[PDB]
């Protein structure tokens, strides 16, 4: 995350981190329930074996709420394609259930019509992660969050060198130096409504980070609500 | 602006229109209150809430 703020105690409890064999984060996720994590399909080709860590805000100290979970089943969307990042979504079932506590809780799944008419028409959403704090920098040891404006669909298509499918949406700023970045992929994009936070997107891709005339591209979660429901039953 | 377009139809969470009237509902893990508008958490650590303890 470039710009933004630290997630303070209890502020981002749905954040998950995919960690490799060296215990290093390489992608984010969103806690959906005690057994399921939402992430990006493209993240599944960036490590041989991985686990999921929750309840962490500082990777350099033990805070008391951290928990590592092994993955039982990987459920990647069968129409995902590396060429365009269309259908960039996957769900993970964990071997053991997440025990909710301070800094560990799920984000809510909204209904499609209401989320598209009411949540995606709000001024901003919130993106979070342990990714780079600038395009060529190192990964953050602190979990960060950032308010990102929803961007007009036509404006986004005009700004982009690459295709924006029906399964994607844009958020962020034209020139202001705030955006998601490398390592934030697969993480949460949530929208606040009457003090309740609903999942609205998955960090997907961008032409660099916080570049002038470019926005952040997110997987459109609302187009995948039926798919998510099915994946969470088997 | 009428029904659901008018301040979310007074609903805490989901709003839908049926036969010229507002129907409110809630996310999984919440139950609709007696007034048919507010959403009440069924158990500890409900979805979408920042944690306080
Ligand atoms: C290689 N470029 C060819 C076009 N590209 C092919 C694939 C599908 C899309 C179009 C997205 N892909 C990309 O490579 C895009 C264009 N890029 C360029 C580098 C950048 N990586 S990153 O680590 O800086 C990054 C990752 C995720 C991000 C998410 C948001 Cl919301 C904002 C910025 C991000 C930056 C990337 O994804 C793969
Ligand atoms: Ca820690």
């Amino acid at each position: 995350i470039v710009g933004g703020q630290e997630c303070k105690d209890g502020e981002c409890p749905w954040q998950a981190l995919l960690i490799n064999e060296e215990n290093e984060g390489f992608c984010g996720g969103t806690i959906l329930s005690e057994f399921y994590i939402l992430t990006a399909a493209h993240c599944l080709y960036q490590a041989k074996r991985f686990k999921v860590r929750v309840g962490d805000r500082n990777t350099e100290q033990e805070e008391g709420g951290e928990a590592v979970h092994e993955v039982e089943v990987v459920i990647k969307h069968n129409r995902f394609t590396k060429e365009t990042y269309d259908f960039d979504i996957a769900v993970l079932r964990l071997k053991t259930p997440i025990t909710f506590r301070m800094n560990v809780a799920p984000a809510c799944l909204p209904e499609r019509d209401w989320a598209e008419s009411t949540l995606m028409t709000q001024k901003t959403g919130i993106v979070s992660g342990f990714g780079r704090t600038h395009e060529k920098g190192r990964q953050s040891t602190r979990l960060k969050m950032l308010e990102v404006p929803y961007v007009d669909r036509n404006s986004c298509k005009l700004s982009s060198s690459f295709i924006i499918t029906q399964n994607m949406f844009c958020a962020g700023y034209d020139t202001k130096q705030e955006d998601a970045c490398q390592g934030d992929s697969g993480g949460p994009h949530v929208t606040r409504f009457k003090d309740t936070y609903f999942v609205t997107g998955i960090v997907s891709w961008g032409e660099g980070c916080a570049r002038k005339g470019k926005y952040g591209i997110y997987t459109k979660v609302t187009a995948f609500l039926k798919w998510i429901d099915r994946s969470m039953k088997t | 602006r009428k029904l659901c377009s008018l301040d979310n139809g007074d609903c805490d969470q989901f709003c839908h229109e049926e036969q010229n009237s507002v129907v409110c509902s809630c996310a999984r893990g919440y139950t609709l209150a007696d007034n048919g508008k507010a959403c009440i958490p069924t158990g500890p650590y409900p979805c979408g809430k920042q944690t306080l303890e």
